[PDB]
């Protein structure tokens, strides 16, 4: 229940996608992202209908991350109609994400 | 004989005022101090020693003191002051002549704690004061610390701005070190015989009763010092029109080489780049570089094959890119780039150290005039065009001077024929004159092509192993032994050459724990003028012998050529008829006002080259070849 984005398919799956899109700007060899990858799997499952969860590996898709000023990873970007509504960098929790999204939902 | 050293306000290139100078007379055994209002009498005191036919002792005087006192006398006193080259002695040159093997010598000097780490092996006046125990301090430091307890600060090199009583005292300090260093050089009996106390002789006795190397080095240092002041005319606009073609190419290459690799930044000249790359494109390093990860390795890059066509095609873009940085880093962006060194006369005044080597082959730096890319190397054609006499005006007509480039025709192989004429009775020497010596070496060493003989003869003579030799035929260290031994059997004289000479410096040799503890007869090979030319290992040494002959040949060659040109009637400089612009080992670049003068320059150099061969009774025949033209790309 997780979306893989490239550079080409970032325009259609995210920028032209209606609804909240949560993008993980992650990489192959990084630490806090390897921990939250199981977290997004259950959140993508729970927020079915509401949220679309997507993952972008910036080692293979490295042209998109600079555009959105990715400072540290993992960087979560809540896209709302091509625009970035709220962003969070690093690891996180599910209850705190729930509070976060339902505040923006 | 008098000993002196001076203190001015700045360097030779913008000095304006004479501060002080001290003159120790050996006949008076007493010093004399001079001050800014005593500059006039100072020049006369030097003229007086010239009238007696005595000697004047300076440290780096040939290159700085003498031309500065000529320059200062024109704007301050408006008088002409030219110390004759015969009546001048340079302790710095003798130090570079007598103590060329300082690098080892410093080991014991280090153990003492007497020699600074910043002044290791240096031939500066102060550096020798610690060696002889005469350094009560240094003017620059007795200035800085005393400026603290005065208030005001310090600017990089402000101690020479104004005449101060502390400079006058340390001006003496430079003089007493010159005297003691002179006597330290005169106490070497290999160069200065005991039968003559040179401290109290005329110039006529000094040069002839000293070793011949003493005379050449002072003639060499005087001439090359003139060459620096002449400088090399420079087309600034041309090099500027190259950085444009290169920076644009660098950025365009950088762009294509950033589409092939992402980031989180593609680096032009980083070692952490190829280390991160190619071993991700499918390349496993054949050869590494030391403690961790291979270096840039330009060599393997030609042979790197990766299954990724884009990565593979990008390799050649890296090859060009790195080279673009090289020219740029030499012509623009370098700290010692050419554009930074162009003087306000439209010339590059590249410095040159006379005997800055064991053999006597000179060294060039600031900027290294002797490493300008060749016309065969990419963009070297344009580079060589930037260095030309045509890039100079003219004192009268303004019509660009013509350049004359004369090189020593195959000096290395003829030098080999000379030392081996002692064993073959002029056999190999005639093969040079008869021609196609590389053809004979090809037959002697059993090589397939003549070009393979060319790369063989130089590598073998200079101590190459078997890899470079093996890679000639597409092999490794294996192929080499039979190629070297076969050449030895077909050319006995070369083998016999290393027999008597290499066994002239040993009694018996011995291996101790992997180190050869050779019992030496003398740890120094005699040059063509009796100087000491040390080596290291007796396993070859021949390379040192041949390069010593060649460098000593050209040194005398460029001296006599100028001497004959002056004798024939030509005046040296941009205001006369010709000007030395650059000396590069076996080739020289001479500026000439008219084509007629250049033709004489070419002929004279050949006449001087035959004169050198007759002088040292060279067993082989020396020839030279000249090229007339506007610049350096033409003269070679």
């Amino acid at each position: 229940k997780i979306i893989h984005l490239t550079d080409d398919s970032f325009d259609t799956d995210v920028l032209k996608a209606d609804g909240a899109i949560l993008v993980d700007f992650w990489a192959e060899w990084c630490g806090p992202c390897k921990m939250i990858a199981p977290i997004l799997d259950e959140i993508a499952d729970e927020y079915q209908g509401k949220l679309t969860v997507a993952k972008l590996n910036i080692d293979q898709n490295p042209g998109t991350a600079p555009k959105y000023g990715i400072r540290g990873i993992p960087t979560l970007l809540l896209f709302k109609n091509g625009e970035v509504a709220a962003t969070k960098v690093g690891a996180l929790s599910k209850g705190q994400l729930k509070e976060f999204l339902d505040a923006n939902l | 004989m008098i000993v002196s050293a001076i203190a001015a306000n700045a360097l030779l290139e913008s000095v304006t005022k004479f501060h002080c100078g001290v003159i120790y007379d050996y006949s008076t055994a007493e010093y004399v101090s001079y001050r800014p209002s005593d500059f006039g009498a100072y020049l006369d005191a030097l003229e007086a020693e010239v009238a007696r036919g005595g000697l004047i002792v300076f440290h780096n005087g040939h290159k700085y003191d003498v031309p500065a006192l000529t320059k200062l006398a024109k704007l301050q006193l408006n008088r002409e002051f030219h110390l004759p080259r015969e009546n001048c002695i340079d302790t710095l040159v003798l130090s570079r002549l007598i103590h060329s093997n300082l690098k080892d010598t410093d080991m014991g000097l280090l153990r003492s704690g007497k020699l600074p780490g910043k002044r290791f092996g240096s031939h500066a006046l102060e550096a020798w004061g610690y060696r002889l125990g005469e350094m009560k301090g240094e003017y620059k430091d007795d200035f800085k610390r005393m400026l603290e307890e005065q208030g005001e600060e310090y600017v990089d090199g402000m101690e020479w701005w104004n005449f101060n009583e502390e400079m006058m005292d340390y001006n003496v300090q430079d003089v007493v070190v010159t005297k003691a260093l002179l006597e330290k050089l005169l106490s070497d009996k290999h160069y200065f015989p005991p039968e003559i106390d040179f401290t109290d002789v005329g110039y006529t006795t000094f040069w002839s009763e000293s070793l011949e190397a003493v005379d050449i080095e002072h003639r060499a240092a005087w001439l090359l010092a003139k060459q620096e002041r002449n400088g090399f005319p420079f087309d600034t606009k041309a090099i500027e029109e190259l950085y444009v073609e290169l920076a644009a190419r660098r950025s365009e290459l950088l762009r294509k080489l950033t589409e092939t690799f992402g980031s989180w930044v593609f680096n032009p000249s980083s070692r952490d780049h190829i280390q991160k790359k190619l071993q991700e494109a499918g390349w496993v390093p054949t050869k590494y570089t030391d403690k961790g990860a291979p270096v840039v390795d330009d060599e393997v890059l030609e042979g790197v094959r990766v299954d990724d066509p884009e990565k593979q095609a990008a390799i050649d873009l890296i090859k060009e890119y790195l080279m673009i940085q090289k020219r740029i880093g030499q012509s623009a962006e370098g700290d010692k780039a050419w554009l930074r060194y162009v003087a306000e006369d439209g010339k590059i005044h590249g410095s040159v150290n006379p005997n800055g080597a064991v053999t006597g082959r000179a060294t060039h730096a600031f900027p290294n005039l002797a490493q300008i890319p060749g016309v065969r190397s990419p963009y070297g054609e344009q580079c060589r065009a930037a260095f030309g006499a045509e890039h100079h005006l003219d004192g009268i007509t303004g019509k660009p001077w013509v350049q004359a480039g004369i090189d020593a025709s195959g000096l290395e192989l003829r030098c080999l024929a000379h030392f081996m004429a002692r064993f073959d009775n002029g056999e190999y020497a005639h093969e040079i004159l008869n021609g196609d010596i590389h053809t004979k070496n090809q037959i002697a060493a059993e090589l397939p092509t003549r070009d393979n003989a060319k790369t063989f003869i130089y590598g073998f003579l200079y101590g190459a192993g078997d890899e470079k030799i093996g890679q000639i035929v597409g092999a490794g260290k294996e192929r080499g032994k039979e190629l070297k031994k076969k050449f030895l059997e077909n050319t006995p004289a070369i083998a016999a050459l290393r027999e008597s000479i290499q066994q002239t410096l040993v009694e018996s040799s011995q291996w101790v724990a992997g180190e050869q503890q050779v019992k030496w007869k003398r740890r120094w090979i005699k040059g063509l003028d009796g100087r000491k030319v040390h080596v290291r290992s007796p396993h070859a040494a021949l390379n040192t012998l041949l390069q010593s002959a060649g460098a000593l040949i050209c040194k005398l060659w460029i001296i006599k050529t100028e001497e004959m040109l002056v004798e024939k009637g030509l005046k040296h400089g941009w205001d006369g008829d010709f000007a030395y612009m650059a000396w590069v080992h076996d080739e020289i670049q001479v500026g000439c006002r008219t084509e007629e003068i250049a033709q004489v320059v070419i002929e004279t150099a050949q006449e001087a080259m035959r004169w050198v061969g007759d002088h040292w009774n060279f067993r082989c025949l020396l020839d030279t070849e000249g090229k007339m033209g506007p610049n350096w790309a033409i003269c070679h």
